[PDB]
């Protein structure tokens, strides 16, 4: 998948701890299940990530 | 006198578009070369109006050309004609003679305005014989002279100041509105037009009068043309002619007015109409460059409103607290408990005229809606000049030695006079107080003791000799004396907020619970907006409403069904507008 | 930090708008609302600055 | 600020009495009971309420004061109606419409004004201000300085 | 300047807490204390920003 090499594949695992909420839909966390992680709690206060 | 009107005709309400019409000067100030943004009553851009038409000429049917039209929040009465027939606006009147009826009858010898409190008739129409002089001989609008309030005459008004041309000479435009109590009228005259014509114009304000009444609906009027040529009924026996007028209802809107070098309005853009609009407003300019712009947010508004309260109906015992025959001393202040009952504070207002129901931390009027926990009631008798002395954090004898209130006290006091109840023929001395104590007492603490103490060293130990003065002093309370030294009765109602164990509150009727809908809710004084959904979270049997990472509630327990729900904002987001520029196109794409 | 800074009372009666509006008349609720608004505006400005 | 003179009988509500002045009919209109020797709370009292609304419209009362001669081209104080300030009050060429009285600018400060008596438009500029920067060559050498307004 | 701005009224009766928190009634004393502490916090914040 994609055209990443071996070194890049190693690199996108050590530091990619959080890719943040890069525009996640409302239906992803609308109160269903436990959920209510850091991203969804912040979104309800107006803070978003483009 | 007045006569009824007959021969009513029903026609379809023909509609037509008003291309950016009905914009006036909002305020009586001067500006120039500014793109000022206003927020006032305006006729929305590109809206259809009720195009009335005067048809059925000669004397066939003549139509019911002057019906009653609703007057909700404004009117944009326009007119196109040549013979100057349409006049006589009746607006803001109930038509049932409930209150003042407003008339503006003009184009007579001079413009006049008639305002009287008459009792209205059944069918109004203003007669005008086709004689040499057109005078309103018959007053069919009204037939009573109960009262009259205002009269007024104006020289310059509504004249067709022009020449003699066959084309439609004048296009009158009017704006009728009530400025929260008084009626304001705008107007302008438009020259001939070779059916609202396209263009832009502004209206100059005119005379305004207070009046101030209830408003039901608007009624127009037409000048009669009764002639001897046709034998007709007294209700309707006049020739029709030809006329046309428009009606539009004003709504609250936000505009962006542009002023010229003369201080005159030359253009305006109506916000909340098109996607390219409101970003032409965010940029605060009439030209928009290509790119992506963020305009505003979109939210789903709630559609209903629900309330849920505990289903108890027992009345609280506020009688014996206030109707007690004999209160106790100040140092023995008779703590009481009130719980598990419905408390109505309206019945508390019935007391002595000298009343001092002043409260801290809650308004005196909003006691009914809140739901409290463990409301207390504390009754005692205090001297007249010490009613103001009992207060949160106020120093003094009675406060620091007998009754101490906490600094963050919630609740309030009730004080009423006891001129005759607590004063005997020779005076009453049952009530006592502690003049001397070891030190200041803690808030909401009671101590009753009469042991004589070593006031000046050398402890008496019951001797009560010199330098030993008794701690308990009595009250005189003469039957007649100064108001400052006359007994008063005071009660304090202390309750604890934060509403974890809601127990008492008052008379709020529950409503059926609705789920999966963006709705309001009032769960035991916990007003908010969101959607209610069944929750799989496991609450322990003692667990009330939950919380989230922040301090905002996330779950709440049903006070009646005892079930756990979830709350969540129903919708929100951002809106962006993709535009290729203004000089090349006027179409945009919206990105949600 | 910006999310956590929403629960501060800022020297007011409560940290929630609805409770303050329900428990007080506008004549005295104006001061509390103004205090909360100015506190939250000052809280928001520093994040933008950083 | 709404007044009604509806003397019609008011329906009580549930189980209406049809306004026939019979049982279950409530008459809102009642009379006050006043006595020469009665409670102070029920003692009669006369109440008058007066209201006013400051606006941009021409004022109407403007009671006893002193009117002085108008001066131009000098940084002076003015008390036009209720509008106070300081300016030079020069002549203006702004074409006020007949219904306009006050001028205004971006910062909501009245640039122009119409005087109540002479009926003319006057500009307003708060005369002159600003100037700083004394220039010094060092204090061992001399105590002579120059000022740069 | 950070040290010097510690002796200003900041819209109160005096710059000394002893004359504000003491020998006065609770409510307005608390209001004045809140004014002083918010002003000092603002001064600290602007120093940190510089
Ligand atoms: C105005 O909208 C359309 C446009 O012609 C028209 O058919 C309709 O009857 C008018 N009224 C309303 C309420 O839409
Ligand atoms: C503004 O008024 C002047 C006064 O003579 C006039 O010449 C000019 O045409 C007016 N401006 C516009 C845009 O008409
Ligand atoms: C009244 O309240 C009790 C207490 O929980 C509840 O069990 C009962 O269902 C309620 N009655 C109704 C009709 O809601
Ligand atoms: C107390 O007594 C007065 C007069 O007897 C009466 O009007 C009132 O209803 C009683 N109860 C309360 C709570 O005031
Ligand atoms: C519209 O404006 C842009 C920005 O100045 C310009 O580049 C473009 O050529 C204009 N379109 C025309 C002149 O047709
Ligand atoms: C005001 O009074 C005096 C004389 O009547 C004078 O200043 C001036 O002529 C008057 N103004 C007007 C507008 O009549």
């Amino acid at each position: 998948p994609s055209k990443r090499s071996f070194i890049e594949d190693l690199l996108f695992n050590k530091v990619t701890l959080a890719d943040a909420g890069f525009i996640k839909q409302y239906g992803d966390c609308l109160g269903d299940i436990a959920a209510r992680d850091l991203i969804c709690a912040q979104k309800f206060k107006g803070l978003t990530v483009l | 006198q007045c006569v009824n009107l007959t021969t009513r005709t029903q026609l379809p309400p023909a509609y037509t578009n008003s291309f950016t019409r009905g914009v006036y000067y909002p305020d009586k100030v001067f500006r120039s070369s500014v793109l000022h943004s206003t927020q006032d009553l305006f006729l929305p851009f590109f809206s259809n109006v009720t195009w009335f038409h005067v048809i059925s000429g000669t004397n066939g049917t003549k139509r019911f050309d002057n019906p009653v039209l609703p007057f909700n929040d404004g009117v944009y009465f326009a007119s196109i004609e040549k013979s100057n027939i349409i006049r006589g606006w009746i607006f803001g009147t109930t038509l049932d003679s409930k209150t003042q009826s407003l008339l503006i009858v003009n184009n007579a010898t001079n413009v006049v305005i008639k305002v009287c409190e008459f009792q209205f008739c059944n069918d109004p129409f203003l007669d005008h014989k086709n004689n040499k002089s057109w005078m309103e001989s018959e007053f069919r609008v009204y037939s009573s002279a109960n009262n009259c309030t205002f009269e007024y005459v104006s020289q310059p008004f509504l004249m067709d100041l022009e020449g003699k041309q066959g084309n439609f000479k004048n296009l009158r435009e009017f704006v009728f509105k009530n400025i929260d109590g008084y009626f304001k009228i705008y107007s302008k005259h438009t020259p001939i037009i070779v059916d609202l014509p396209q263009g832009f114009s502004a209206l100059e304000p005119l005379v305004d009068l207070p009046i101030g009444i209830n408003i039901t609906r608007f009624q127009t009027l037409l000048a009669l043309h009764r002639s001897y040529l046709t034998p007709g009924d007294s209700s309707s026996g006049w020739t029709a002619g030809a006329a046309a007028y428009y009606v539009g209802y004003l709504q609250p809107r936000t505009f962006l007015l542009k002023y010229n070098e003369n201080g005159t309005i030359t253009d305006a853009v109506d916000c909340a109409l098109d996607p390219l609009s409101e970003t032409k407003c965010t940029l605060k300019s009439f030209t928009v460059e290509k790119g992506i712009y963020q305009t505003s947010n979109f939210r789903v508004q709630p559609t209903e409103s629900i309330v849920r309260f505990p289903n108890i109906t027992n009345l609280c015992p506020f009688d014996e607290v206030f109707n007690a025959t004999r209160f106790a001393s100040v140092y023995a202040w008779n703590r009481k408990r009130i719980s598990n009952c419905v408390a109505d504070y309206s019945v508390l207002y019935n007391l002595a005229p000298f009343f001092t129901f002043k409260c801290y931390g809650v308004s005196p009027t909003k006691l009914n809606d809140l739901c409290f926990t463990n409301v207390y009631a504390d009754s005692f008798v205090i001297r007249g000049d010490e009613v103001r002395q009992i207060a949160p954090g106020q120093t003094g004898n009675i406060a620091d030695y007998n009754y101490k209130l906490p600094d963050d006290f919630t609740g309030c006091v009730i004080a009423w006079n006891s001129n005759k109840l607590d004063s005997k023929v020779s005076g009453n001395y049952n009530y006592l107080y502690r003049l001397f104590r070891k030190s200041n007492l803690k808030p909401f603490e009671r101590d009753i003791s009469t042991e004589i103490y070593q006031a000046g060293n050398k402890p008496c130990n019951g001797v009560a000799g010199f330098n030993c003065y008794f701690p308990l002093r009595s009250y005189s309370f003469r039957p007649t004396y100064g108001v400052g030294h006359q007994p008063y009765r005071v009660v304090v109602l202390s309750f604890e907020l934060l509403h974890a164990p809601a127990t008492v509150c008052g008379p709020k009727k529950s409503t059926n619970l609705v789920k999966n809908k963006c709705v309001n809710f009032n769960f035991n004084g916990l007003k908010g907006t969101g959607v209610l959904t069944e929750s799989n979270k496991k609450f322990l049997p003692f667990q009330q409403f939950g919380r989230d990472i922040a301090d905002t509630t996330d779950a709440v327990r049903d006070p009646q069904t005892l079930e756990i729900l979830d709350i969540t904002p129903c919708s929100f987001g951002g809106v962006s507008v993709i535009t290729p520029g203004t000089n090349t196109s006027n179409q945009v794409a919206v990105l949600y | 930090t910006l999310v956590k800074q929403l629960s501060s009372k800022f020297g007011a009666i409560s940290s929630v708008l609805n409770d303050i509006f329900s428990r007080l008349d506008p004549p005295e609720a104006e001061v509390q609302i103004d205090r909360l608004i100015t506190g939250r505006l000052q809280s928001l400005q520093t994040y933008v600055t950083q």
